[PDB]
């Protein structure tokens, strides 16, 4: 790791799945508008933005689709309720032509909740056939998980 | 009894600051407000002391139907008439803080666009497609994030013509009018949106003169009462030299914080008023004494350098920890 790299990273989730929360514990008055701080980590400086919205807004993101080598996707691992419209969230993201070499880690968040492998199914994980993807537990408020996956996330880049 | 009702008051908008709907449940069981989402819209647009951030995370509820339904009210009570979509969401904007979450800058720009629109009916029938106004205010305030978040680096910033390329046929194939992005970009460019000053702002600017480690302070809940200037005891049966140990003290509605001059502050100590005590004293070497107990146990002792600054330091104290043994009352009825 001898080079300084500066990476870009997106987040994607549903509302309440806990980016804020993720990324509050991985960086002045934010900047009006999204979410997007900085994560330095082993050498690598990544710029992580908040990213989401309906379909007739998805495509201003294209944009920023360019220069993106890393896809973070934080699921409510409780709210199986919301679990398929996550999957709708994530699988409408991954269509984008823009992120198809992307690396996808995907945070299971507040670990009643469903297991890794219930969430691998849910979201559909492994239908993704050309994408390198890893999913890793973790409680938000506690930090535990955030840095496991951010050493695969970075390992990967 | 008077004031112990403008207490319960600050206790409510203390309890909005943490979780809004609980605020708006406590003022209006305590006969402070309206129940109607009209009567909150208005509460939240006019009376100080609200952290505009938690408005917005109350009015960006994609949810909650009260939530949507004053966040319809809050921008009926905005007018656009006539006015350029970004100049407009910068007023939006002024009073709520559209800051946070994709999901939730969507929520509000939502609710913005559509008040714009009602605002404009003419211009607005100059487009091919009415959700050109709503992803333009969409794109406006990304690029606000874009052109002046730190942690954007110079080199990656949108360009113009990037932004311009960013939202070609968008109006059902066609473009908007390319001069008129110009002007949007341009006037973004000379002007970044900013919100308006509440409470957490007067937090903030302590947290900037205390430079070196310091806890976080300007939690949205929490409101800067008192500057005072005191000296600490360390033996009160004991003398100490004139003006030894000035110290810079900042009284929160819930926290006291203790520095000295490093103007720059450093921090040495902060306590939480739960459970605390207080009480006057005067003997031979300290006339303008402050004791700091725990319940019992001595938090520190201070000397002000007059009675007057004892007296509004001391009141102010003895205010804000009643006003946070009311906050545990209620924080432990929570069933």
């Amino acid at each position: 790791n001898l080079y300084f790299q500066s990476m870009r990273i997106l987040m994607v989730g549903l509302d309440a799945a806990g980016k804020t929360t993720i990324l509050y514990k991985l960086k002045t008055i934010p900047t009006i508008g999204f979410n997007v701080e900085t994560v330095e980590y082993k050498n690598i400086s990544f710029t992580v933005w908040d990213v989401g919205g309906q379909d007739k807004i998805r495509p201003l993101w294209r944009h920023y689709f360019q220069n993106t080598q890393g896809l973070i996707f934080v699921v409510d691992s409780n709210d199986r309720e919301r679990v398929n419209e996550a999957r709708e969230e994530l699988m409408r993201m991954l269509a984008e032509d823009e992120l198809r070499d992307a690396v996808l880690l995907v945070f299971a968040n507040k670990q009643n909740a469903m297991n890794a492998a219930e969430i691998t199914d849910k979201l559909g994980l492994h239908s993704l056939r050309h994408r390198n993807w890893y999913i890793q537990a973790t409680c938000a408020t506690s930090g535990d998980g955030l840095y496991e996956g951010l050493d695969w996330l970075s390992n990967q880049l | 009894n008077d004031v112990v009702q403008r207490r319960h008051y600050r206790i409510g908008l203390n309890l909005f600051n943490k979780k809004p709907e609980k605020g708006i449940q406590y003022l209006i069981e305590r006969g402070f407000l309206s129940d109607t989402p009209v009567g909150v819209a208005h509460f939240i647009l006019e009376r100080k002391g609200l952290s505009r951030q938690m408005i917005g995370e109350f009015l960006g509820n994609r949810q909650k139907q009260f939530n949507r339904d004053v966040l319809d009210c809050v921008v009926d009570e905005m007018d656009f008439s006539s006015m350029d979509l970004d100049d407009a969401l910068r007023k939006f904007q002024s009073h709520i803080r559209v800051q946070g979450e994709a999901q939730k800058v969507e929520r509000l720009i939502e609710a913005f666009s559509q008040r714009y629109c009602v605002c404009n009916p003419a211009l607005v029938r100059q487009f091919r497609n009415p959700d050109t106004i709503f992803i333009l205010a969409f794109a406006i305030i990304l690029l606000n994030t874009d052109m002046y978040s730190p942690s954007v680096k110079a080199e990656r910033k949108m360009k113009l013509d990037d932004f311009i390329k960013n939202l070609r046929g968008v109006d059902n194939g066609e473009d908007i009018p390319r001069d008129l992005l110009v002007g949007i970009y341009q006037r973004i460019q000379g002007r970044e949106l900013r919100t308006n000053d509440d409470h957490v702002s007067q937090v903030q600017a302590v947290e900037r003169m205390i430079v070196g480690k310091k806890p976080v302070l300007s939690l949205p809940h929490r409101r800067l009462v008192c500057c005072c200037q005191l000296y600490e005891v360390p033996d009160p049966n004991r003398p100490q030299r004139l003006g030894l140990h000035q110290r810079e003290v900042f009284l929160f509605n819930d926290l006291l914080v203790v520095t000295k001059i490093f103007v720059t502050y450093s921090f040495r100590q902060s306590f939480p008023l739960v459970e605390m005590h207080m009480q006057l004293f005067q003997n031979s070497y300290y006339q303008f004494g402050i004791k700091l107990l725990s319940a019992r146990k001595v938090l520190i002792i201070f000397n002000a350098p007059s009675l007057q600054d004892r007296l509004r330091f001391t009141s102010d104290l003895r205010e804000s920890i009643a006003e946070v043994q009311e906050m545990e009352k209620y924080r432990v009825e929570s069933e």
